[PDB]
């Protein structure tokens, strides 16, 4: 995989809660991704995984559409209740169960204990996708932004304000975790979420306009 | 307000007028289905302590009076509610944790608790929003062998986190000896039972904690429901309890984006200004009604006993719980005048008042400043003096107060 | 940082320096002299509409009579600071048909009856200029009756208990005492400060204002219309830095913005908790018991009072300091308005 | 005409009526007499509910302190205008028109 | 001589002082060193004193 290194930009802002404010300068403490932060390509022809710095920041430009989950766990083989996202065209396929995936899981086109077995909308659909995980205080929750993108080229200034898309009941410790494959040639990225504050613009619709990192300058300090 | 019989002539502040409260509107989503509070307190047996099970409840009758007879225990534990008016509110999501401890840990089960059994299997958040349930099991779990079903950790290489299970086996690693999978001298499993008997110490007898987990002012609400739901009105005061929140309001209507997913709106001073309907999904400002003051617009006790009245900054529409209206509000007892006189009573935003004969009635008018005068300028006008007058004018100025010594023992505690 | 200049004075035996011209310069100097008269109710803000935070505000005795003691001596006092400061003068004086006042173009401080108010084209500047908060002078509970757009700031202020009392004297009338003062001004000069009105033509009245600093009279006996279109220019210059070069109203914006911060404050400390389980009053009513739920009731009438004897100490301060400027305008309007004042650099 | 002066007696006596009315106030106690406290209670339930009688007695004399204070500092005012007027009213003729 | 801007001088430094031997006071608590409450007591007793 070739790792190729630019800016996040400001990026990966989400809901910190549901309650409907309107020109609100509101700010609070969450764990989530900084301003201007570290990439990380993944794009190659062919499984490592990555460490899970308390959330992770995905973003897909795939015109194909094809990504089917984001694995979490423990060590990633069927220990701590490992996550599959797999999509089809009807629906979505959202459980944890144990089925033994050693290395190489790719998805062809053509057990245990599993706890959960949920299955909602089909989620996944010049488009860029954003989907923020999280894990404080035993709980989980999905996030999901479906921003049609214009360039092809890296991540752009406009704002995709995650709204929440799912909140688990349930939880475990995320230590390791990967993307899984799609083939018979993709490009994402992956982002590092450190602790620091927001400070929000409310708009008179209530949708969330311009957040700043307290944390990252002195002007910015100095305007949260 | 003067605390006295004898009232000088001016205008006094009194306390506030308001508009009573009409009707009561009650506004629960309608659930119907119920829930086992009961099957999950009198069951076979617990889960393990560091194997808790939490367990998802949603739609259902929310009674929390009921389990004070589905379990024999003695009273509540509760931090930031209260068991007396839980059946009143109305919330997302409840979780019944549940495990069977040792006696003396029962007070190791709070927020900000540091210890052996605080840390290593099961542990509260910071700020713990619930209650901490819990009673004897001397007689439905007791064994002369000893209870060896239950497991304590009592090593483990770092603390807990708040509300998260770590279910597993392994061999500690705190001797040099590298056994790596045998359970022998030195490098001990933590897999170690804590052994009762019948005949054992009542000091430590086991318990059946049973936490609450209750998540609110957040989300959908889903586990409410014993009350009766009524109707609803638009621009009366009336009360109020959307959920659980409880106020007197109007419920206007207005234009507010709502997202899917948000149910609540506070403006500044965490005040909340905007409620979903939990029925239906649709529009509901809240809005208190009219209010103000009253001030009394009075002469002299010995001179006369009419009176009036002002309200604070108000269209008279709606005066209780002939009329001159300003920008200060609307006047009751006074008849207006358009003459001007040199005020006595500032009465509001412009206006004045004062005690005229023309039986004598208390009249207000619009202030006089003065009489008012058209002198003369041209390019041959001057006034000179052909007389003075020598007066003495009279003024009066403070110079020192009373020199007050207060001894802070005498007066605080009074030897 | 440079301290200015490195002048130096050309001193010797007998070096001196006399000026051959002038500059009859009108220096604007801008004072407050009342501020916002509020009044908090002590039932709306600590307690809203509870019976319980009424009952337990009871055990504290005389403390919000006291509060609202304070507050209407601070709002009979900034009336009187008005009264004091505008109404140096008995009888409302009126215009001359003639507007030819000794050559000076006084349109611009002289109300015109175009605007329905009886307002001036320079004070409706210093009106556009300072961005008032539009407090409860105004009647707008009809307009915070219909959710329009967002919900305001002064509704939010107005549904806490924090009111806001009218002046006594409205802007109308305000108006009315200034063109008084204006006209005795002109028309009387000086001598009206003295009982009644000794009408004087402005050339007269100008060169007694001129043999009052040490110049004899004929300075402007032969440069009349020099002196006149000074003044004309220099109150040009004044209308233009009103209407693009704003750096000069800061002391008034700067009063208007401490009483809107103020209120801000006082209303954004109901989301504080003072050590409470939560700052939702009524919340704390429908979750806890009786007796738990007084012990955090006190807590939160310990903590809002608190915030409201900050608040109105907070207020005698600056209604000290209110009252200083007011006493420094009233002496202004007395000395230097009514006559000609010898202080220097007063 | 003495409506001043007049004012400054009423108002240092209100302020000392208010000091010694404000011993009657209880401030969340189960009364308000300290001989009573200490006769019907324990020695650290009694020290608690006198720790609540001290610090709303602490509260009531720091705010009579502190008005006392800014109505010390209006007085210097007035007393500093009076000094002055007896320095160029009565010791000499001041030219201060309206003064 | 000058004894008006020692007055301003003693002023502001008996102030400080009084601030400083101000945290000495316990305000009805069991000490005034909070790394002594925090090491002696648990947190809902340490968050009381
Ligand atoms: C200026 O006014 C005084 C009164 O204020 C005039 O004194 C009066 O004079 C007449 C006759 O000269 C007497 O009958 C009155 O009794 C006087 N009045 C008083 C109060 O003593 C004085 O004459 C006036 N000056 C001029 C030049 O007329
Ligand atoms: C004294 O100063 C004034 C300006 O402060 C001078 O007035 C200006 O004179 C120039 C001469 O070229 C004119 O162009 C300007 O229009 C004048 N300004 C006005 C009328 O506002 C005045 O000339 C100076 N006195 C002397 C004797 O030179
Ligand atoms: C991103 O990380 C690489 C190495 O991990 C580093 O060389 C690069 O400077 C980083 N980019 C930044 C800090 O913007
Ligand atoms: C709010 O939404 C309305 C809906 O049509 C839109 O017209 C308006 O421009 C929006 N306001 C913004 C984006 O500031
Ligand atoms: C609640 O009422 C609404 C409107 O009458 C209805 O659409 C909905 O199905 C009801 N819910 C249940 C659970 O009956
Ligand atoms: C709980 O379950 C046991 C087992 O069936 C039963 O004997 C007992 O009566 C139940 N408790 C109640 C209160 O019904
Ligand atoms: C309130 O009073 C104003 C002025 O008298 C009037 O214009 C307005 O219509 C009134 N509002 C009502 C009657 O709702
Ligand atoms: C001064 O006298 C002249 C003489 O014609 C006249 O035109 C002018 O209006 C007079 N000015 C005033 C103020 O009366
Ligand atoms: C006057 O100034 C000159 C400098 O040129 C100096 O020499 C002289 O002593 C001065 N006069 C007196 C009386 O000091
Ligand atoms: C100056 O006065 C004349 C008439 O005396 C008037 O027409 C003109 O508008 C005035 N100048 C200004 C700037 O108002």
């Amino acid at each position: 995989r070739t790792q190729s290194y630019t800016n996040s930009f400001t990026r990966g802002v989400y809901y910190p809660d549901k309650v409907f404010r309107s020109s609100v300068l509101h700010s609070t403490q969450d764990l989530f991704l900084p301003f201007f932060s570290n990439v990380t390509w993944f794009h190659a022809i062919h499984n490592p995984a990555l460490p899970f710095n308390d959330g992770v920041y995905f973003a897909s430009t795939e015109k194909s559409n094809i990504i089917r989950g984001w694995i979490f766990g423990t060590t990633l083989d069927s220990k701590t209740q490992s996550l599959l996202i797999v999509n089809n065209a009807t629906n979505v396929v959202i459980k944890v169960c144990e089925f033994q995936f050693c290395n190489d899981p790719f998805l062809d086109v053509y057990a245990n204990n599993c706890t959960f077995e949920y299955v909602s909308q089909p989620f996944l659909m010049k488009n860029l996708r954003e989907f923020v995980f999280k894990n404080i205080d035993g709980y989980f929750k999905i996030y999901s932004k479906h921003t049609p993108i214009n360039l092809e080229r890296d991540l752009p200034q406009g704002f995709s304000a995650l709204e929440p898309l799912v909140d688990l009941p349930i939880g475990i410790n995320i230590t390791r975790f990967q993307t899984l494959l799609a083939l018979h040639a993709a490009a994402y990225y992956v982002g590092y979420l450190q602790p620091r504050t927001f400070l929000l613009k409310y708009n008179e619709n209530g949708t969330i306009t311009d957040a700043v990192d307290c944390a990252l300058d002195p002007l910015s300090e100095t305007k949260c | 307000t003067l605390k006295s019989f004898t009232v000088e002539k001016g205008i006094y502040q009194t306390s506030n007028f308001r508009v009573q409260p009409t009707e009561s509107i009650v506004r629960f989503p309608n659930i119907t289905n119920l829930c086992p509070f009961h099957e999950v307190f009198n069951a076979t047996t617990f889960a393990s302590v560091y194997a808790w099970n939490r367990k998802r409840i949603s739609n259902c009758v929310a009674d929390y009076s009921v389990i004070y007879n589905f379990a024999p225990f003695f009273a509540f534990k509760c931090y930031g509610v209260s068991p007396t008016k839980l059946n009143d509110l109305c919330f997302t999501n409840v979780y019944a944790d549940s495990f069977v401890i040792r006696g003396n840990e029962v007070s190791q089960i709070a927020p900000g608790q540091t210890g052996n059994i605080a840390d290593y299997n099961y542990k509260l958040p910071d700020d713990f929003t619930g209650c901490v349930i819990a009673w004897n099991s001397n007689k439905l779990d007791s064994k002369p062998s000893g209870n060896y079903n239950y497991l304590y950790r009592l090593f483990r290489k770092s603390k807990l986190k708040p509300f998260e299970r770590d279910i597993s086996t392994e061999i500690y690693q705190a001797g040099n000896k590298p056994c790596n999978g045998v359970a022998g001298p030195n490098c001990y499993s933590p897999l170690q039972s804590y052994g009762f008997r019948p005949t054992y110490g009542v000091g430590h007898q086991p318990y059946r904690v049973v936490v609450l987990s209750f998540e609110l002012l957040h989300a959908p609400a889903t586990v409410c429901g014993p009350k009766k739901s009524t109707n609803l009105v638009k621009n009366k005061c009336v009360n109020f309890n959307f959920n659980g929140l409880t106020g007197t309001g109007v419920l206007t209507e207005s234009n507010k984006k709502f997202l899917p997913f948000q149910q609540f709106g506070r403006d500044i001073a965490d005040t909340t200004d905007a409620v979903r309907d939990p029925q239906t999904l649709e529009i509901l400002d809240i809005t208190p009604c009219s209010f103000g003051g009253v001030s009394v617009i009075t002469p002299g006790t010995n001179t006369s006993n009419q009176v009036a009245v002002l309200y604070q900054g108000v269209n008279c529409t709606e005066v209780p719980v002939n009329v001159f209206q300003t920008r200060a509000g609307c006047l009751i007892g006074a008849e207006y005048v358009n003459n001007s006189y040199e005020c006595d009573i500032p009465i509001g935003a412009g206006i004045c008042a004062s005690y005229q004969t023309q039986s004598q009635s208390i009249i207000a008018y619009t202030m006089s400043l003065g009489a008012e005068n058209s002198v003369a300028y041209s390019n041959n006008s001057i006034a000179i003096p052909t007389n003075f007058t020598i007066s003495v004018t009279t003024e009066i100025l403070p110079v020192s107060m009373t020199k007050t010594s207060v001894d802070c023992t005498m007066y605080i505690c009074g030897d | 940082m440079s301290l200015g200049a490195e002048n130096s004075v050309a001193y010797s035996n007998n070096s001196i320096a006399i000026p051959t011209n002038f500059t009859i310069s009108v220096t604007t100097e801008i004072l407050p002299v009342s501020m916002t008269k509020t009044s908090v109710d002590c039932t709306m803000y600590i307690c809203g509409d509870s019976t319980e935070c009424s009952n337990l505000l009871l055990q504290y005795g005389s403390f919000c009579t006291q509060l609202k003691r304070a507050l209407t001596g601070i709002a009979v006092e900034q009336d009187k600071n008005t009264q004091e400061v505008f109404a140096q003068v008995k009888q409302i004086y009126k215009t001359p048909p003639i507007k030819y006042f000794g050559g000076f173009n006084f349109s611009q401080i002289l109300p015109d009856p175009s605007k329905p108010s009886k307002r001036s084209f320079i004070e409706d500047l210093l009106f556009n200029k300072v961005t008032l908060a539009d407090a409860g002078f105004i009647k707008q509970y009809g307009d915070c009756l219909g959710d329009i757009a967002a919900r305001d700031l002064i509704c939010a202020q107005k549904f806490n208990g924090l009111t806001v009392l009218p002046p006594l004297l409205t802007d109308e009338m305000i108006a009315q005492y200034t063109s008084a003062l204006l006209a005795g001004t002109i028309t009387s000069g000086w001598t009206f400060g003295a009982g009644a009105a000794l009408q004087i033509p402005f050339a007269m009245q100008m060169a007694y204002r001129f043999n009052g600093i040490g110049v004899t009279q004929n300075v402007l006996y032969e440069n009349q219309k020099l002196i006149a279109n000074q003044f004309n220019s220099a109150i040009g210059k004044i209308q233009d830095s009103l209407s693009s070069t704003a750096s000069a109203l800061g002391k008034l914006q700067d009063v208007v913005n401490h009483n809107a911060q103020a209120l801000n404050t006082l209303v954004k400390q109901l989301s504080s908790k003072f050590g409470a389980i939560s700052s939702v009053l009524n919340d704390i009513l429908s979750r806890l018991d009786k007796v738990e739920a007084e012990v955090q009731i006190d807590r939160l009438i310990t903590g809002r009072l608190q915030s409201l004897q900050t608040y109105v100490t907070q207020q005698l301060i600056r209604a000290a300091e209110i009252r200083a400027s007011a006493n420094l305008a009233a002496t202004k309007m007395s000395e230097c308005v009514l006559g000609q004042s010898k202080r220097v650099d007063f």
